[PDB]
């Protein structure tokens, strides 16, 4: 029974991911006045399929340069995590009950970008080490202020339990108290998970591909598949912590319907996002990270030290 | 024929299906041609909704356009990056410059012809083509690719 | 007679080209008090 | 007359009004939340795709496409083998041997056009004194091999049977600018 | 023993992948094709030299400032003591030289990156 629970989530959030590709191209499509995919399938609801299909009937690279343990191994472990981070998710049961689940996340994220590092070592070319020296970057600019945005607002959740900020929310979304926390949080998922317009590990324009320029076929494709899983997983994290949805004991699918729908509406502002903007320069995200957010992020950490004392607001430990 | 040739048959068909509706074209254009390739793309026809994406990569990518004259100078990184396109892959070549240097076929400096340094699977006559002629063949190589029976040739070996 | 392609008689009607953006949004004062209500009735 | 594109400085004092309007649009992301909102604006209008190749994109009567040789009403061919096309031709794509008919007629025996050397330019229709070559509507004739965009007198003279209709129909509407 | 089942399925999953996109597909090896990508000419050397990171000195803060949250993350459970008094203090105390030190590296042009 609890294979059977692996199976319910694993492969309904992979068949959400396939169709992230789909909505992504139509939205993408749509705000640039054309349509996207209406061809393979009704609609293009199976240009997912073609493309997977395409990837792992594709020779795979080989190149000569590479060292081949690390390089086959990066997109193997960036699969991996992906999926793992889904595991202690409540919605508003978790598979995995964590009692610091939040900080599972966060360990679990951290060793996600170990895959494009050692990808872009591994594979032995120009433009893939320029990639894993972006994501080296990339992770410093960010994770200097991610752990401390989500230090605040524990302390009204009282735990890192994921499980908790159910309750927490249970009158009020967490954004009320925490919408500066909530930008801030907000710009740092998109660059937690490569997005435009911090897309710079891999950013074409410049790179031609980054990181997984020299890789091909169904190697390629587990990239693509763990960057558009940990979308979707950003946000429904996003949805959890901010956004509370609304929680009956007697009536759990409604909180699993409600999670659904705003967890869809912030992968649909990636989307949005990613048509809107022009890219950053990648040591402007690092003054953007470090001259900006972690002032404020320092600020409003000692500022929600502060607050729970001087309101007798002190959360739960249980 | 028997229902192993039949199901090899239908395989044939499921495989060529996927790779007749995801083709990558290689971020790849040379000169004027490669406008209208731009155009192609853009919303009027745009061909992603065939499910044709530019990537730049060609470890990436499954067509090789060629959008404009090739001067020898040029011959030796284009044949490059079509080595390094993993199969299969498949060249389309477009205007008279590529078709066989048009304008430019009696210059010192011109190759006369891509065919001259890669196979090519369509030749898409114009100088340029319209948008609308190079997506005409465009769907040229898809029929072509939808009449591959390399199982069914297996098959009988 | 001769029949070429010219414009109307009169001329045709005037084309706008100077950049034309709009002014909109609420002043700073009234986003500010909004945020920080926001905040105030969220700590309560 | 000239005019600058970015000489607004003249600077001024802030009041806290608009030192505050600066703090907002700083802090709250305002000019940001303008190219969201035009982005917005276009997902909910009408995309400006054709349906190709159900629907075509419009052209005129001087398009430019595939070459045609044609006839006279009576089936008589056209050319009469002067080689003012050959001549003009910029790149050479045209080459043309003629004698006289049986019947002593001026006719060639040799059209050919190297479709991959023409830059389709039309130089030789406007040459033709007789309205025999011609660039016909027709763009959609790719290939699968180079060989087959050699055209010899016979595939041109099927073009100008199988387009002549539409040729025909073409020239009425544009021989008047010409 | 549920936490190590499904991660073991995850590892299990994508290895499958890899393999079957390695077995499935026709190959074809050559030289040309396996050699380093650099937009079609040849890489002029090794891409295994020395890359110049122009941010080294903000890559070793961040060591240093990896360590402060680390110092932080116990917060949760440290609002729950009686001390309040002592636990608030030592808790502005630690942010605030925090902001002190990058206040200082930001003025001595620490955050600038190298040219
Ligand atoms: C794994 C995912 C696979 C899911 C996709 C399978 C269906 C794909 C074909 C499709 O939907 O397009 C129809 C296509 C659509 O037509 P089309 O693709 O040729 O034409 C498209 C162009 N317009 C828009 C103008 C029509 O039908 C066909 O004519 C092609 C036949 C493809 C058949 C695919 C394989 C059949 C199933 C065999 C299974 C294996 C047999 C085992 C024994
Ligand atoms: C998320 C996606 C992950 C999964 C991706 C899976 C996608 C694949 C979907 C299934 C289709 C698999 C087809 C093979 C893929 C294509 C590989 C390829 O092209 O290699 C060509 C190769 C080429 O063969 P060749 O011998 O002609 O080539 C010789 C050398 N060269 C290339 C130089 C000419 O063909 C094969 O090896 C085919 C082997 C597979 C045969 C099909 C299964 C056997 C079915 C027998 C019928 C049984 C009937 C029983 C009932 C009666
Ligand atoms: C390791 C096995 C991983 C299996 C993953 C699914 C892929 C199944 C199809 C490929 C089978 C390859 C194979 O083992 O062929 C026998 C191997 C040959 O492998 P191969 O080199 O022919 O693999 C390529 C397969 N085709 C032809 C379809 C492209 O022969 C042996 O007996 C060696 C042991
Ligand atoms: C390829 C590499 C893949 C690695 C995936 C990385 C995942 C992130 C790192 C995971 C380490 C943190 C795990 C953890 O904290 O779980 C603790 C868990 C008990 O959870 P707890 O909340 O303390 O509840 C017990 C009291 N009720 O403890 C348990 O339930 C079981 C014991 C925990 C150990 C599980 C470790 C993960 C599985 C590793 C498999 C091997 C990978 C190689
Ligand atoms: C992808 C799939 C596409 C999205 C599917 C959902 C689309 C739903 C469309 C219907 C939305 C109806 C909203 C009312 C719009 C008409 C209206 O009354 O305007 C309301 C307001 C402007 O009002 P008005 O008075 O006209 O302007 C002057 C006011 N100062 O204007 C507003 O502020 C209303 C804002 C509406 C926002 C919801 C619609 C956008 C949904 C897409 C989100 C982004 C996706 C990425
Ligand atoms: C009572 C107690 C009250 C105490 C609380 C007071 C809180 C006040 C509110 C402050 C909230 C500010 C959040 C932090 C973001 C920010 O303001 O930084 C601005 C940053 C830099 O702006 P810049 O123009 O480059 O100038 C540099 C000097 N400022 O620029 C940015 O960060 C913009 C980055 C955006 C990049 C594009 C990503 C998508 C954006 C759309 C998101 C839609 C959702
Ligand atoms: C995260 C949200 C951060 C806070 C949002 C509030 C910002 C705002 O009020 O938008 C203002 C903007 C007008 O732009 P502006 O002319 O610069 O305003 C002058 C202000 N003194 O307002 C507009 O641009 C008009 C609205 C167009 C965009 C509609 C879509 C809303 C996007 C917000 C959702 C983000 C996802
Ligand atoms: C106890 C020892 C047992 C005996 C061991 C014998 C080992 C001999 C292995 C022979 C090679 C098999 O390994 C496989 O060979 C094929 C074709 O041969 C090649 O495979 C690929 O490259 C060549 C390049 O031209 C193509 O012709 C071929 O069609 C393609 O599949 C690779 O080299 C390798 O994928
Ligand atoms: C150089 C670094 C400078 C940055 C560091 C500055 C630290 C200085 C902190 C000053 C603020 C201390 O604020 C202090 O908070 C405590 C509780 O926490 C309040 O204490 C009050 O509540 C507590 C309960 O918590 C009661 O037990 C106590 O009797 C009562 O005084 C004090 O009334 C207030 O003065
Ligand atoms: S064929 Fe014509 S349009 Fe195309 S590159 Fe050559 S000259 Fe330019
Ligand atoms: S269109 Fe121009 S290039 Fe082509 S045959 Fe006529 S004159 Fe020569
Ligand atoms: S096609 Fe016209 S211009 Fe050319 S040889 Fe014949 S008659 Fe002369």
């Amino acid at each position: 029974m609890f294979f059977i629970n692996i199976l319910t989530l694993l492969v309904p959030i992979l068949i959400a991911m396939a169709f992230l590709t789909l909505v992504e191209r139509k939205i993408l499509g749509y705000m640039q006045l054309r349509k996207g995919p209406n061809i393979v399938g009704p609609y293009g609801i199976l240009q997912p399929f073609a493309d997977a299909m395409k990837l792992f009937m594709k020779e795979p690279m080989r190149p000569l340069t590479t060292s081949m343990s690390l390089f086959i191994i990066a997109p193997t472990l960036s699969l991996t995590l992906a999926l793992s981070l889904w595991v202690p998710l409540p919605m508003p049961h978790p598979l995995i009950n964590l009692n610091l689940g939040i900080l599972f996340i966060l360990a679990t994220s951290s060793l996600s970008v170990y895959s494009i590092l050692w990808s872009g070592w591994a594979s032995n070319s120009k433009y893939s080490l320029f990639g894993a020296l972006r994501a080296v970057a990339q992770t410093i600019s960010y994770e200097v202020t991610m752990a401390i945005i989500l230090l605040s607002v524990l302390l009204m959740n009282g735990s890192y339990s994921l499980q908790t900020l159910i309750t927490t929310q249970e009158h009020m979304w967490l954004l009320l108290p925490a919408w500066p926390m909530a930008m801030m949080w907000f710009i740092s998922t998109l660059a937690e998970t490569n997005r435009a317009p911090f897309d710079l590990t891999e950013g074409e324009s410049e790179l031609v591909s980054g990181f997984n320029v020299e890789y091909a076929a169904g190697p390629f494709a587990l990239f693509f598949m763990a960057e558009y899983t940990n979308i979707i997983l950003m946000n429904a994290l996003t949805t959890i912590i901010f956004l509370g949805p609304l929680y009956y004991i007697n009536l759990p699918e409604l909180y699993s319907t409600n999670f659904m729908m705003e967890a869809l509406l912030l992968s649909s502002t990636f989307l949005w996002i990613r048509a809107s903007y022009p890219r950053f320069r990648y040591d402007q995200l690092m003054h953007l990270l470090w001259k900006n957010f972690l002032p404020l992020t320092l600020a409003l950490c000692m500022w929600h030290i502060s607050l729970p004392i001087f309101t007798a607001g002190v959360p739960p430990y249980m | 024929r028997s229902r192993a040739e039949y199901v090899v048959t239908k395989l044939d068909d499921l495989i060529n299906w996927a790779r007749r509706s995801s083709l990558w074209p290689m971020t790849f254009g040379l000169a004027c041609c490669a406008v209208e390739m731009m155009h192609m793309a853009a919303p009027r026809y745009d061909m992603d909704r065939f499910g044709v994406v530019f990537r730049a990569s060609p470890r990436q990518a499954d067509v090789m356009i060629v959008a404009g004259t090739l001067t020898n100078k040029m011959a030796p990184a284009l044949r490059k990056v079509y080595d390094q396109m993993p199969e299969p892959r498949y060249v389309v070549s477009m205007g008279s410059c590529a078709n066989g240097g048009g304008y430019y076929h009696y210059s010192y400096s011109v190759v006369r012809g891509c065919d001259r340094i890669v196979p090519v699977d369509i030749y898409v006559p114009g100088c340029p083509p319209t948008a609308e002629a190079l997506l005409y063949g465009i769907l040229q190589l898809q029929r072509k690719i939808k009449r591959e029976q390399k199982l069914k040739i297996w098959y009988r070996r | 007679k001769v029949k070429q392609d010219m414009p109307p008689p009169g001329g045709y009607g005037p084309i706008d080209y100077k950049r034309n953006l709009p002014r909109r949004g609420l002043s700073g004062y009234s986003m500010f008090a909004v945020g920080i209500g926001a905040l105030i009735f969220g700590y309560w | 007359t000239y005019k600058y594109v970015n000489k607004k400085e003249q600077e001024s004092e802030v009041d806290m009004k608009s030192a505050t309007d600066n703090a907002a649009r700083i802090l709250m992301w305002t000019e940001l939340i303008r190219g969201l909102g035009m982005t917005l604006s276009y997902l909910f209008r009408e995309p400006a795709t054709i349906n190709y190749p159900f629907e075509k994109g419009p052209l005129s009567p001087r398009f430019r496409g595939e070459h045609a040789l044609r006839r006279y009403p009576s089936g008589e061919e056209r050319c009469i083998a002067c080689k003012l096309c050959e001549a003009i031709c910029p790149a050479q794509a045209i080459t043309i041997e003629a004698e006289p008919r049986a019947d002593g007629s001026r006719r060639t025996t040799r059209y050919d056009i190297d479709m991959t050397k023409c830059i389709y330019c039309g130089f030789c229709q406007e040459a033709c004194p007789v309205d025999a070559i011609v660039e016909g509507p027709n763009f959609e004739f790719s290939t699968e091999t180079h060989e087959e965009l050699l055209y010899n007198k016979e595939k041109l003279l099927n073009n100008g049977d199988k387009w002549e209709a539409e040729i025909a129909a073409n020239i009425q509407a544009d021989y008047l600018y010409r | 023993m549920n936490l190590y089942t499904v991660i073991f399925i995850n590892i299990l999953l994508s290895l499958t992948l890899i393999l079957v996109a390695f077995w499935l597909p026709q190959m074809n090896l050559y030289s040309e094709k396996a050699n380093p990508y650099e937009c079609g000419f040849d890489p002029t050397s090794s891409a295994r030299l020395p890359f110049s990171m122009k941010f080294f000195l903000v890559a070793i803060t961040f060591l240093l400032f990896d360590l402060e949250i680390a110092l932080l993350l116990p917060l949760p459970w440290a609002i729950q003591t009686i001390k309040t008094s002592t636990m608030m203090i030592m808790a502005f105390i630690l942010v605030t030289i925090l902001s002190l030190g990058l206040a200082y590296e930001w003025t001595q042009k620490g955050l600038e990156w190298t040219e």
